């Protein structure tokens, strides 16, 4: 470990009075073979970094519980990627199997924000064991994965489109805000799809997610900025990234 | 027995699982929180036993989700250089690095019909109408709607939030009934967070996991008010007949 | 709902300016102007049987009629030739094939949006007999309807021509390939 | 038991206490947009004017060396020499209870007085109030005090009418000159926001007066303090736009069973194109009316009004003027 | 110890300070649109015509660099010694590495990222302080990176050289929170007393050489004007100017001054056009020993028209400051001046014979 700590025991022998958190080793050293539990994402030059927690991914419960449907696009855990699938040679705890995630997020040096834990619903396997119907058990899947699946696409896409519009604005901190309103807002609309009942933009019966959380990030995108785009230059900029979030965007 | 308080007001924040300087609030209330007011709707110290709050049961139907906002919230700036919040050792910061800034969430425009259900809430909610610190919602700054306890005295609670409470306007399409109102109960659970409240004594705050489950129910289109200034009344003429 | 009325009305005066000079004349003198001022006491007779059932909405009819009928002979000599566009998508077809300032019509199109019902009543007709001076292919019972709308928030008619404005414009733009 | 306050001000276009980023801060009630004043703003101003008079009513006028008649003086205490300390207890400010700790633990000793150091023992003079302390929570720069809280329950102020920020498109101009002129210091944009403010606050001096003592001193802990709530506006950008005001209504009432908030009164957005306090007073007081006929109690009812033409009945007796409220309310509070 | 002074001001149809596309700004008070002058227009007019008077010259610029480089270059130094000396002057103030500059564009001095706010004689100063070590900066420009030499010291004391506009206004300097000097009067936006809407001007610049054979205008546009009857407020720290300026008497001068140029002066926005000049129809001091007042509330419901508002605003100006005096008593010193002689204000104090000696007697007894 990076950190050497110590307990000075008390005389009763089931209390602890002083402690020592110092430094135990000197000279870097970076772990090969990377850790099974994170998930890891490459950016430029080569280097492989664990993706970062965020507070605002924490604003509904449960957020990251769910990555057990996907799976997703790189983004995937090794050690689920060796025992979830079937591959493995588990037979009946696997149609019972539920995800959990433990995050801390903190700043790289020395300050720390937040912490939270998600443990999947057990609801959303009600659902599908519920109803009894080879057809509709595997349409309900598929309407979460779905729905998830497009719920954080859009979720990075609209990141992108807060750093650009920032960033470019004045030639940041909207992310902050247009994010957490976004899945703050956007989750209420996941649990109205999984009920298959009357969702802001699209209405029940169709295939899918039905492409409407995409609408749900053209609100908080268009409230977080829109005080803010009444000069022209702030305008198209802020429009020029804002024709982003129309794709995927599939209709009717 | 039992009674219905009626969680609203202009802000509500049940907090959970921040202990920095980032704060954050629940879309529901949490039991910790409104086992909280009744304590200080009875008077009790933190680092008393709460063992009187147990065995309570709180069904809450959420009448309008209400939206989530963040507050920022600046603490000790602005003041000279000998003026902020001391540190651990004692030596203050530098001003320009002096005040902490959190920044806490909250939700906005919501509002809840709990259920109590338990031995002691006749007494509390006696003292509810009568407390012994200034009842809140969440953080003291909120201050809590003025028809907190809704109805005092009811047998089966439950069935009053169920049929006969009157719900803010929404979109009701043409002669339909059958309007869904989520509401939470406590194999198919939502999901596990610490609510059982075991001490409050700032010195060591211990809490528990507790389940919570939450069944999207179907009332009678006969509830919905109208569109403006006709929610308050029918709610005011429903707590008329809490005497009768 | 509205945008059927507005179907009508455009019918009829497309073809009544151009049939008959009486109705261009009592209606070319009401651009503008409020729908009680004495000046316009002549366009009643052929507008005030269209209006359905706030002022809004007569204001609407009654001046985008007058604008149509205040449009100079080349713009209607040119409207008689024989999803769909805002007058947004008018001003980007406008600059980005006719040569309009672009600097100038971006800050033109943000100060008529920026108003109120009755800041859009004033500052619009110039410019749309600006633009139908360029001979741009303009719609008029979305402008109607739009102008409908115009007086329950000024929020929900203006940003919806400004986004679109600029989002034809990139897409003239990176179509220019 | 539980003295509450209502206020309607109306504030002038300005910013009393902007956002992360510059706008001011809003809630949404009743669907609608509202701009709001955070309490602790509108708290850190009526402290820091509290005590800038009661820790100022008065080093010259009541003082605390002027003690020892009932410790050092009816004692035997060198009934002369009194100023025994006096000049010692000095090498924030307390009520009386905890000041017979001031006479008390300031007698014994020697004295050294014939030409000092022990404090560690007076100190405690927020431990046990500094009635600043029982007022409001804590101070701000010393550690707990046994007592965190509390007792002036806040509560934020939000508009009684929906009103949406405005960008005040601002410039700066820097006065030297080059050949290329208009080249401005630097273009910018700050929001600003006006409207009628709804504002409230509670004082429990149930639970209060225990934490003091002398029900005179808290009497006139919270007559000062009414009186600074009223009085103070906080100080965001003042001296820029500036917004100083009284508040057109202010309605003391002293309830002995709980505090209520008249806060649900202003749900439904109230539509212009018209003045908005007359309006708010009359609707305050329909509420007022409803809410008193359905919950009946035998309480205090009092309200001052800067505006003689509507007749607010359910609001109690209507006084003068903001200070006789204050001081028949205090009184009537006890 | 606050000096509070309202006026109400009748503009005739002008354009004041224009938004960023031309219209007149406006609030939305009492639920109707108002055009409005804002506060940062009215000071600068007013401390130009203080400081106009005290000829103080309170300069606020960011090219210190161009006029230190300026005074150097007077001074005997070389055009590149002046240059890198006032650089240097710049360079030593900051944390490290100096105070922060921008890109520089020409070959020219570059200038500074924030408004330094200082008078004439402090930038003469710190160029003496530059040619106090002309060869230690001749000996800096050499190398590549060059360093603070200067005494930042005395430097930092000479940036916090006040001023009477410095003493009023305040002034503010992020890299450098020694200096910062808090303001003492309070400015308030100008709204009107009732609602008014924009109105469009139709121009045309024609050219005055004919063409072969058509002759159209040489363009064509619109601009925004408005009319109204503007109220104005505005407060008067005594405790925190004297603070700042330190004596008495400078700074009763300074607050005299600033009444009369609150008064007096107008602003320069489009005016060569409009000749929007005028005085206000009526002036109320009050001095206030608890807080400062502003009768806004007074005229948040809207006044309706088709008759003066002058009148109507005087009247209620009135009655607002009687049942509000009724109903906040205090022991304040009250007087107005006023152009109309039809009502009679009592309750906005002794009425005094013109805007200077009601401001005489005012500061006079404050």
């Amino acid at each position: 470990f990076r950190h050497a700590v110590l307990l000075h025991p008390s005389p009763d022998g089931s209390h602890v009075v002083d402690a020592w958190v110092t430094w135990a080793w000197r000279e870097r050293n970076i772990s090969p073979e990377l850790d099974p539990y994170l998930i890891y994402q490459t950016s430029k030059e080569g280097r492989v970094y664990p993706r970062p927690a965020e507070a605002e991914r924490a604003i509904w419960r449960d957020l990251d519980a769910l990555l057990h449907y996907g799976e997703d696009g790189n983004y995937r855990p090794t050690i689920l990627d060796n025992c979830t699938p079937l591959a493995q040679v588990p037979q009946e705890v696997l149609d019972s199997l539920r995800l959990r995630a433990f995050g801390f997020d903190q700043d790289g040096q020395a300050r720390d924000k937040q912490w939270f834990t998600a443990t999947t619903p057990a609801v959303l396997r009600w659902l599908a064991d519920r109803e009894t119907d080879d057809n509709e058990n595997a349409r309900i899947v598929r309407r979460i994965t779905l729905a998830r699946k497009a719920a954080e696409a859009l979720g990075r896409r609209l990141e992108k489109a807060c750093k650009e519009a920032w960033k470019e604005s004045n030639s940041g901190p909207w992310v902050q805000h247009g994010m957490s309103r976004y899945w703050a807002k956007a989750e209420p609309v996941f649990w109205n799809i999984v009920y298959d009942r009357p969702a802001q933009g699209y209405t029940p019966g169709m295939a899918g997610p039905g492409n409407a959380f995409n609408l749900v990030a053209l609100a908080a995108y268009d409230e977080v900025t829109g005080p803010y785009c009444e000069r022209p230059r702030v305008a198209k900029v802020v429009e020029r990234h804002r024709s982003t979030l129309f794709s995927n965007w599939t209709p009717k | 027995s039992g009674f219905l308080l009626r969680l609203a007001g202009p802000m509500q924040s049940w907090g959970e699982h921040s202990m920095f300087g980032e704060r954050d609030t629940l879309p529901y209330p949490s039991r910790s929180g409104l086992i909280g007011m009744f304590a200080a709707a009875q008077g009790v110290r933190r680092g008393d036993p709460l063992d009187r709050y147990k065995e309570l049961k709180f069904t809450v139907r959420v009448d309008r989700p209400g939206v989530r906002l963040v507050d920022f919230h600046t603490i000790g700036g602005g003041l000279p250089k000998e003026r902020t919040v001391p540190t651990a050792a004692g030596e203050r910061r530098d001003p320009k690095k002096a005040t902490i800034v959190t920044s806490r969430s909250y939700l906005a425009d919501a509002v809840f019909t709990v259920a109590v259900t338990g031995p002691e809430a006749d007494t509390i909610a006696d003292a509810l109408a009568a407390p012994y610190w200034q009842p809140y919602l969440g953080r003291r700054a909120f201050v809590p709607d003025p028809l907190l306890v809704l109805r005092r005295r009811v047998a089966d609670p439950v069935r009053e939030l169920v049929e006969a409470v009157p719900l803010p306007h929404r979109r009701v399409e043409e002669d339909a009934a059958t309007v869904l109102v989520d509401l939470i109960y406590e194999t198919r659970t939502l999901t596990v967070l610490n609510d059982v409240p075991l001490s409050f004594d700032s010195k060591s705050r211990r809490y528990s996991t507790r389940q919570i489950r939450v069944v999207p129910t179907e009332v009678p289109a006969t509830l919905v008010a109208g569109p403006g200034r006709d929610y308050q009344n029918k709610l005011f003429t429903y707590v008329k007949q809490c005497a009768e | 709902y509205i945008l059927q009325h507005a179907d009508a009305l455009v019918k009829r005066v497309s073809k009544l300016i151009v049939n008959e000079p009486a109705a261009r004349a009592a209606l070319r003198r009401g651009v503008g102007l409020a729908p009680e001022d004495p000046r316009m006491l002549a366009a009643h007779r052929v507008v005030a049987p269209y209006v359905p059932v706030v002022h809004a909405v007569e204001r609407a009819f009654y001046a985008v009629a007058a604008i149509m009928a205040a449009q100079p002979r080349s713009a209607r000599d040119q409207e008689a030739e024989a999803r769909r566009p805002n007058l947004g998508v008018s001003l980007a077809q406008a600059v980005f094939d006719k040569g309009l300032n672009a600097d100038s019509t971006e800050q033109r199109l943000h100060l008529i949006a920026r108003q109120n019902l009755d800041g859009v009543h004033r500052h619009l007709p110039r410019l749309v007999l600006y633009l139908r001076s360029d001979q741009v292919h303009i719609d008029w019972g979305i402008l109607i309807r739009d102008l409908a709308r115009w007086g329950h928030t000024p929020r929900h008619v203006a940003r919806e021509w400004v986004q679109d404005y600029h989002r034809t414009l990139e897409t003239l733009t990176r179509q220019a390939e | 038991t539980f003295v509450d306050i209502h206020a309607i001000q109306t504030l002038p276009y300005s910013n009393i206490n902007r956002d992360d980023l510059g706008s001011p801060k809003t809630v949404v009630y009743g669907g609608k947009e509202r701009t709001r004043v955070s309490s602790q703003s509108w708290k850190r101003a009526v402290r820091h004017e509290v005590e800038a008079r009661l820790g100022d009513k008065a080093v010259r006028t009541r003082r605390i060396i002027s003690e020892i008649a009932k410790r050092l003086r009816e004692r035997g205490w060198d009934a002369d020499l009194a100023d025994a300390g006096a000049r010692q207890v000095v090498l924030f400010y307390l009520p009386v209870p905890a000041i017979d700790e001031l006479a008390a633990i300031a007698d014994e000793h020697r004295d050294a007085v014939a030409k000092i150091l022990p404090a560690d023992r007076i100190t405690e003079v927020l431990k046990s109030r500094n009635v600043s302390v029982n007022l409001f929570g804590r101070m701000l720069a010393e550690l707990p005090s046994t007592e965190v809280d509390g007792a002036v329950q806040f509560a934020h102020a939000f508009t009684v009418h929906g009103t949406t920020v405005e960008v005040d498109f601002f410039t700066a101009v820097d006065d030297i000159p080059k050949e290329n002129d208009h080249g401005s210091g630097h273009m910018n944009a700050g929001q600003f926001s006006a409207g009628t403010f709804y504002r409230y606050a509670n004082v429990n001096l149930d639970r209060l007066v225990e934490n003091t003592g002398d029900a005179q001193t808290a009497r006139t802990a919270v007559a000062e303090f009414l009186r600074a709530f009223l009085s103070t506006v906080p100080s965001g950008k003042q001296n820029a736009t500036a917004a100083m005001t009284l508040p057109d209504l202010v309605h003391i009432a002293v309830r002995f069973d709980r505090p209520i908030s008249f806060a649900p009164a202003f749900e439904t957005a109230l539509y212009g194109s018209d003045g908005y306090t007359l309006r708010a007073c009359q609707e305050l007081n329909n509420y007022a009316e409803r809410l008193r006929e359905v919950w009946p109690d035998d309480a205090i009812r009092g309200y001052a009004t800067v505006e003689n033409k509507t007749d607010l009945a359910a609001l109690g007796e209507r006084y003068d003027s903001y200070p006789a409220l204050i001081d028949a309310m205090v009184a009537a509070a006890f």
